[PDB]
RNA sequence: GAACUA
């Protein structure tokens, strides 16, 4: 209409890195420009911005005329710095790639190459290119050219029209479709497929935006509606060749996990001499593999249908699994067996779909791998077995809509205060009058969270959300002597090592029962020297996760493998920590937010995986129960230091696949989803706290939120997560978890 | 930066017929309601949802790109059960922002989801508001749509062709 | 159609996709035809009528 | 939350 020359700017810095990448012709707008390049979109999909003529009189105004940052995007160096280069030139204008992207590079050293090496500044806190462009053929450098601007293209648009959906698939629509050559678009579309997913995995990896938006579920949805565009222009270059290529893509990233090196399949297996076939650069990392198998292809088969050719990867994975490793080059370089693939793919497709739906179109060879993903329900322990079936009588009485704290205060003081090792426990070597009660309340809180859990069952997020608002007062009321402080008085392991009077009397006399995680690590401890921690203070949840048999472990293949567990237990503890933890973590006091209820903390989230984590031996009761318990620890702290002490023996850039293993959070693809949730969480309530007016109430919730981060911090250095071996090495030794939290550049 | 080239300001092309008889406003709901809608809207409408759909679904799709304060499925009346439509309410006006445009044609279960804005959502509209306790898109379908029951009620009625599976929300109280 | 032939139909056989699909069954087909992938030896077994029952595409 | 129009 009427820009001012500051609207002038803001569009320029918006929509001018663009125009170098169709072939800036200047005083053209996008539409104009794109007429020239053979208008690779209809009259249809163009859109108002593309039909803004350039400025006249303006111009030696905005000639004289730091940038403003953008709504919800973690830009990078190199992409601010192009986009305001751009202005600079697209003004001075009323080859230009080249140009552009050299004196980019320039700029941010000064506080093929030129293009591979752009793609990299912008990926990175540098980034190792996940496939490469030199597959492409023979005797022919353009297309290598044109599928690295492309992949350059793609990163710059997601970072700038990434939060729409429709106009990022329109620009990249327009880049792909110009009609320079047959060949050319093919590399075109390979590249703006490798770029959207590259930036996806690198944006998850190292890019803090505090949105709580999925860079993986949005570059799947920014593929499909590229897919469906496609479809729509073909309409009358045609949308299965783009599925095709985003197919391909997505297998050899499979494959490569399989087969754990460089294998270079669709090179060797090839339909002739003229196309391009997608080849992985190099062998995933953990996070790339735990991207792929659990956001981004879940969420593309979900858009087509979970459909796929299931029974085609299955049997080529298997194929490459007979391979001794040819070679193991790269130091985070992860390899899974075919099975364990699949059934990570799976599970995380499961969630989003029923058995039989994935059955149907699953064929008969999944049938073990679906059997081994389809006591599936919570029962109450018999430790609040009696004092649960009267909170849940009550429960079932009322229901979640008239169920008050003040009434679920006396139901629950009622029936935990009548029970024995309660009438025995206010009896009393010597406990102190402090001691008793955070005895007491701590059992009492244990049990309305097992009745909460077990009456929710966990199945619909709306109920455990409202009933865990609706007895957040009462939890943070009964939490508060507890809090952050061990339960017992001092520590439960004296050094043979045995166990304090205390403890021991509690055990076996009043049947009090200690989640195996306040005691079990500082005894390892205690062995090892024989040849507060922030573990062992007190986390409901995770004494709650002990008492339900969550115990999620690693395969006696290896990381080969993954998650051992079994199926109910890998369901109930996915319900438990992603429904009941992390969605409680930092939500709002009241339904319909700014306002938040303290009653999961960042370190009962880390505690309660650490917990789950542990040994199954260790955290399995006896059949006096504390000497067995501890004999048991002291054979199994030998047997892991030998193991341990086997290892470094052996070891003498180092590959990470060498290094001890205790396969507790390599093996576990929860564990790591969990942790790496909880800090993206405590961010984007950050930002919704800042967001809100000023005020005090602003202010709490912003130092809650910042010791929140602080203790999320402490607690991963406590499990040995950032750093003789120590018991911390010995249960939680995890160098792939620790490699990624380390060079994430967020702790 | 397309959120500068394209007005994506929350927007109602729908009116609450209940809410303009209220008030008493000659289609002038707009005037007044587009202050909440513009500032403070993080309601986002579900729509052709199967019975079949659950929450925890739903919940998955919207909580990639947004953490939700309040997840709502929408209830028949009558039944107590699923109508297909879902009210999705978020902690970040942003997070409403990103659904809209990210989940707006997907397919939550296996159908084409369409994500709208809304002033917001009380414990009234919750309730479908139809012929039999449905939505009153349900009465008026004129097509075979098994997983919203099959034909109309309205069409179905009269011809003559008519469950467990269907999940009873018994924790909401009755209407 | 018009038929009156109604009776239950389960949940995984009241699923009907989008036109897409044709596009993503079509690029299945020639990333398996070319690049040289088999299904499993039992699978292609299943010309018996086992094999995955795949859902309708509408119009 | 397709009330035109059933």
């Amino acid at each position: 209409t009427s820009y001012t020359p500051k609207q002038w700017l803001w569009f320029l810095y918006v929509t001018s890195w663009a125009r170098p990448f169709f072939t800036y012709w200047g005083r053209l707008s996008f539409d104009e420009l794109l007429k020239l390049s053979g208008s690779p979109i209809p009259p249809a999909m163009v859109s108002l911005w593309m039909g803004l003529c350039m400025p006249t009189d303006d111009v030696v105004q905005e000639l004289r005329i730091i940038y403003p940052f953008l709504p919800r995007v973690a830009e990078s160096t190199f992409g601010r710095a192009l986009r305001s280069l751009a202005v600079r030139q697209h003004i001075s204008s009323w080859a230009a790639l080249d140009v552009l992207v050299r004196d980019t590079l320039e700029v941010i050293q000064n506080s093929e190459e030129a293009l591979e090496g752009a793609f990299r500044s912008m990926l990175s806190a540098p980034l190792f290119d996940v496939k490469a462009s030199i597959p492409e053929g023979g005797t022919a450098q353009v297309l290598i050219r044109v599928a690295n601007a492309a992949r350059l293209f793609a990163a710059l648009s997601v970072e700038a029209f990434g939060r729409v959906k429709s106009e990022c698939a329109v620009l990249l629509l327009a880049h792909i479709n110009q009609r320079d050559a047959p060949e050319h678009v093919d590399a075109r579309a390979y590249g703006v497929v490798t770029g959207v997913v590259e930036y996806a995995m690198a944006y998850r990896y190292c890019r803090d935006d505090g949105t709580g938006r999925c860079p993986l579920t949005c570059a799947a949805l920014l593929l499909h509606r590229l897919v469906e565009l496609q479809g729509i222009v073909e309409k009358d270059v045609s949308a299965s060749r783009f599925a095709n290529m985003t197919v391909a893509c997505i297998q050899e990233l499979l494959f490569c996990v399989v087969a754990g090196d460089t294998v270079r399949w669709h090179r060797e297996h090839q339909p002739d001499g003229v196309s391009v076939c997608p080849t992985a650069a190099r062998t995933l990392t953990l996070h790339e593999t735990d991207c792929l198998l659990q956001v981004f292809i879940p969420a593309l088969l979900q858009q087509v249908g979970f459909e796929w050719p299931w029974s085609e990867s299955l049997r080529h994975a298997k194929m490459l699994d007979r391979a001794r490793t040819q070679h193991i080059v790269m130091e985070d370089g992860v390899r899974l067996d075919s099975r364990s693939v699949f059934e990570e793919l799976l599970v995380s497709v499961a969630r989003r779909t029923y058995g039989l739906r994935l059955r149907a179109i699953l064929p008969q060879s999944f049938d073990v791998i679906a059997e081994n993903i389809f006591s599936s329900r919570f029962a109450l322990p018999l430790y609040y077995r009696t004092a649960g079936e009267v909170l849940l009588e009550y429960f079932d009485r009322c229901g979640p809509s008239g169920i008050t704290a003040e009434e679920t205060e006396r139901v629950l003081r009622r029936a935990t205060d009548v029970q024995p090792m309660v009438v025995q426990l206010q009896a009393l070597v010597y406990f102190s009058a402090r001691e008793k009660e955070r005895l007491l309340q701590r059992y009492r809180c244990e049990v309305l969270l097992a009745s909460l859990v077990v009456y929710t069952q966990l199945r619909t997020v709306s109920v455990v959300q409202q009933l865990t608002r609706q007895l957040a007062p009462l939890f943070e009321q009964l939490l508060l002597p507890l809090a952050h402080e061990r339960t017992l008085s001092r520590c439960p392991v004296i050094a043979l090592v045995d166990l304090t009077p205390e403890f021991k009397m509690l055990v076996d006399e009043i049947h009090y029962e200690f989640y195996p995680l306040e005691w079990v690590p500082e005894a390892v401890d205690a062995h090892i020297r024989q040849e507060p921690p922030c573990f062992a203070q007190y986390s409901l949840f995770a004494a709650i996760a002990h008492q339900f048999g969550l115990v999620l472990e690693g395969n006696p293949r290896g990381f080969r493998g993954g998650d051992g567990s079994s199926s109910e237990v890998r369901t109930k503890a996915y319900r438990f920590f992603t429904l009941m933890l992390l969605n409680n973590l930092g939500d709002a006091v009241s339904s319909s937010g700014a306002s938040f209820h303290s009653v999961v903390s960042a370190c009962d989230v880390v505690v309660t995986m650490t917990q789950c984590l542990l040994p199954a031996h260790l955290s399995s009761h006896p059949r006096s129960m504390s000497n067995e318990w501890m004999r048991r620890v002291g054979e199994w702290t030998r047997s892991a230091y030998s193991k341990y002490t086997a290892y470094q023996q052996q070891v003498h850039p180092v590959p990470l696949i060498s290094l001890y293993n205790s396969l507790t959070f390599d093996s576990v693809p929860l564990a790591r989803e969990t942790i790496r949730a909880v800090r993206s969480r405590l961010l984007e309530k950050m930002s919704v706290v800042t967001a809100s007016p000023p005020g005090d109430v602003e202010t709490a919730g912003k130092q809650l939120l910042e010791q929140h981060l602080s203790s999320l911090t402490v607690t991963l250095t406590a499990v040995g997560l950032l750093p003789v071996p120590c018991a911390t090495q010995l249960l939680w030794a995890s160098p792939f978890f620790s490699h990624e939290l380390l060079h994430c550049g967020r702790y | 930066m397309a959120e500068y080239l394209i007005d994506l300001t929350p927007r109602m092309a729908y009116v609450d017929r209940h809410e303009l008889l209220r008030s008493l406003l000659t289609e002038k709901e707009f005037i007044e309601r587009r202050q909440e809608q513009l500032n403070k809207s993080t309601t986002v409408y579900v729509g052709n949802l199967s019975f079949y759909t659950t929450e925890d679904q739903i919940w998955e799709h919207f909580s990639r790109c947004g953490h939700i304060r309040d997840l709502v499925m929408g209830l028949s009346e009558v039944t107590r059960t699923p109508c297909g439509f879902c009210f999705v309410v978020f902690e970040s006006q942003d997070g409403a922002m990103s659904a809209v445009i990210d989940l707006h044609g997907t397919l939550l279960d296996d159908r084409v989801i369409t994500v709208s804005w809304d002033v917001g959502c009380d414990h009234t509209r919750r309730w479908g508001r139809g012929a039999h306790g449905g939505q009153v898109v349900d009465g008026v379908r004129q097509n075979l749509d098994s997983a919203r029951g099959g034909l109309g009620v309205l069409r179905r009625e009269e011809l003559g062709v008519g469950e467990d599976q269907l999940v009873h929300y018994t924790w909401i109280p009755p209407r | 159609s018009l038929s009156d032939l109604r009776q239950k139909r389960r949940r995984e056989e009241c699923v009907v996709l989008p036109p897409i699909m044709t596009v993503w069954r079509s690029a299945f087909s020639q990333y398996t035809k070319m690049w040289g992938l088999t299904k499993f030896a039992g699978d292609i077994e299943a010309e018996r009528e086992g094999e995955g029952p795949i859902l309708p595409p509408i119009r």
